[PDB]
């Protein structure tokens, strides 16, 4: 036995001043191999559903995440690179191919890297003969944009529309990352100023904070249990007894 | 000058931002040692960052400043704790040998290049306070917890709350004061603690897992108190 | 219970992170390995209740 | 202590001819499964022995 949900809310902060990033391929000039941007904003609302066909967006390669479902994630930690390669071989920009460029240039520690577009352009880059993540600038010579996230507070979601709260009933939630079931109760304070989510020993959410009124919000779910089924005897007779068991 | 003292189990701050009920959390992140040889002073290294302890009677003391090479190289931090607000500024700064900081002066080394940023707030002060800088952002903790005694760094536990999160990527080797003062600089290492929550959700007690074997198997069993027998912790 | 909160190798130890950003062609590998390991912990437990 | 020359679908059965030779996040697919091999027949030997 279960209790179905009758509501799904969405609970995202007031902010929805946009990132700059419809025009970010568009400012200047992608940089080379000899620095890599990597101070970007991350106080905006991002939106990666903007332009898929007709850009200069070529690969769609990503890893950990779909492209599809992007409206509906908030991101604690943004980047975004813009360096030139050459178009002929970008299959070694990858979280797990060593060659070239992952001996002194590049290296991804297998994380969730976003997306990595190569794309096209004819319109130099100073390489030179790694830890993951350690430029160097250090003077032999011979003449892609990547958006690594850590989704493990949050102040850069997806566009979505929040609507209003809730409470005293089985209603599906989405306040940061959250999309479980669970019923909403005014009770148990205490919580600091810095801190926002809340555990227990065995490690489950059963606090969060509105981002928009700054309320301690308890997430129980729904009653549950067994249903036995006590029966006479289907030679002796036909009707039966429901037990529910713990509710 | 330069004197050697004992700690005497403090420098334990909040680890995440997760609220948690009276439970026993083993954690493993850059922390102070329980009983380490910390140095007394009346161009520090930074390593794996340093636990800044200093009394003052009237806030005498303030500001810092960290560094690489500092003139043109990797830029540098000043932190001015004014009477009103905190200014941070990281720019490129030069020359900078001594601090020597209406009577005082209000120029340290001056020489700015460029902009990265500029956070004010709410001022730190209004003894022993204490603070805690970790580097990768920049973490910075505080606690201000007025006691009585001569020497200070008293008995009982002191848990750091977190104040200033900012986020600049750069490595920073050589430590010093900005402005007759008193203050102590620990070393941070590597280690494992099992802090203890109470019921308003505050670090109340913690243990070391590597200074010693009753307090190597207080942490392998998650119990603060240990009953008669043998047990076998490690290899 | 402490067993739900483990990876097995996956990217996390709760359905509703990996049902939230993969795509229904790649969700299913790290699906697979957490319903491996939390049957490998059922059968231990019944085991050791026996 | 024979059981620990079993390839368990791997290329090899020692650690070092694999974290020298292979590739590093190549050889996670079989250090996986000698970790679960070997875990296996650890499981078993426990369980035989209760």
């Amino acid at each position: 036995f279960r209790v179905q949900p009758t509501e799904s809310i969405v609970r995202f902060p007031n902010i929805t001043n946009l990132c700059p990033f419809h025009e970010v391929f568009n400012a200047t000039t992608f940089a080379s191999v000899y620095a890599w941007n990597r101070k970007r904003i991350s106080n905006c609302v991002a939106d990666y559903s903007v332009i898929y066909n007709f850009a200069p967006f070529f690969a769609f390669k990503c890893y950990g995440v779909s492209p599809t479902k992007l409206n509906d994630l908030c991101f604690t930690n943004v980047y975004a690179d813009s360096f030139v390669i050459r178009g002929n071989e970008v299959s070694q920009i990858a979280p797990g191919q060593t060659g070239n460029i992952a001996d002194y240039n590049y290296k991804l520690p297998d994380d969730f890297t976003g997306c990595v577009i190569a794309w096209n352009s004819n319109k130099n880059y100073l390489y030179r003969l790694l830890k993951p993540f350690e430029r160097d600038i250090s003077t032999p010579l011979q003449s892609v944009v990547v958006l690594s996230f850590e989704l493990l507070p949050a102040t850069v979601c997806g566009p979505k529309k929040s609507t209003n709260l809730v409470k005293n009933k089985c209603v599906n939630f989405n306040f940061n990352g959250l999309t479980g079931t669970g019923v909403l109760t005014e009770s148990n304070k205490k919580f600091l100023p810095f801190q926002q989510f809340g555990r227990d020993i065995a490690d489950t959410t059963d606090a969060v904070r509105d981002p928009q009124t700054l309320e301690i919000l308890d997430i129980t779910p729904c009653s549950f249990g067994g249903v036995s089924v006590i029966t006479p005897g289907t030679n002796t007779s036909n009707q039966v007894a429901v037990l529910y068991q713990g509710v | 000058t330069q004197s050697y003292t004992n700690s005497f189990t403090r420098g334990v701050y909040y680890p995440d931002k997760v609220f948690r009920s009276s439970v026993l959390h083993s954690t493993q992140d850059l922390f102070l040692p329980f009983f380490s040889n910390v140095t007394w002073f009346h161009a520090l290294p930074f390593n794996d960052g340093v636990y800044f302890a200093s009394t003052e009677k009237s806030n005498i003391i303030r500001g810092w400043i960290f560094g690489t090479t500092l003139d043109s190289k990797t830029q540098s931090l000043l932190i001015v704790n004014n009477a009103t607000n905190v200014v941070i500024k990281v720019c490129e700064f030069q020359f900078c040998n001594d601090p020597f900081l209406m009577e005082s002066e209000f120029r340290v080394y001056s020489s700015a290049n460029n902009c990265t940023f500029e956070y004010v707030s709410q001022p730190f002060l209004m003894n022993l306070r204490e603070f805690v800088f970790k580097n990768g952002y920049f973490k910075i903790y505080s606690k201000h917890t007025p006691i009585n005694l001569e020497r200070d760094l008293p008995q009982g536990f002191s848990a750091l709350e977190p104040l200033v999160d900012l986020p600049i990527g750069i490595n920073i080797t050589r430590f010093q004061t900005l402005l007759a003062a008193a203050y102590y600089v620990g070393y941070l290492q590597p280690r494992t603690f099992l802090l203890k929550y109470n019921e308003n959700g505050t670090i109340t007690d913690a243990v070391d897992c590597a200074l010693d074997p009753l307090s190597e198997t207080k942490c392998t069993l998650k119990s603060f108190t240990v009953e008669k027998g043998i047990y076998q912790t490690s290899n | 219970v402490k067993q739900l909160s483990s990876k097995f190798g996956a990217i996390s130890s709760v359905l509703n992170d990996i049902l939230s950003r993969l795509d229904p062609p790649e969700a299913e590998v790290q699906i697979d390995r957490l319903i491996t390991g939390r049957l490998q912990s059922l059968q231990t437990y019944v085991t050791q209740q026996l």
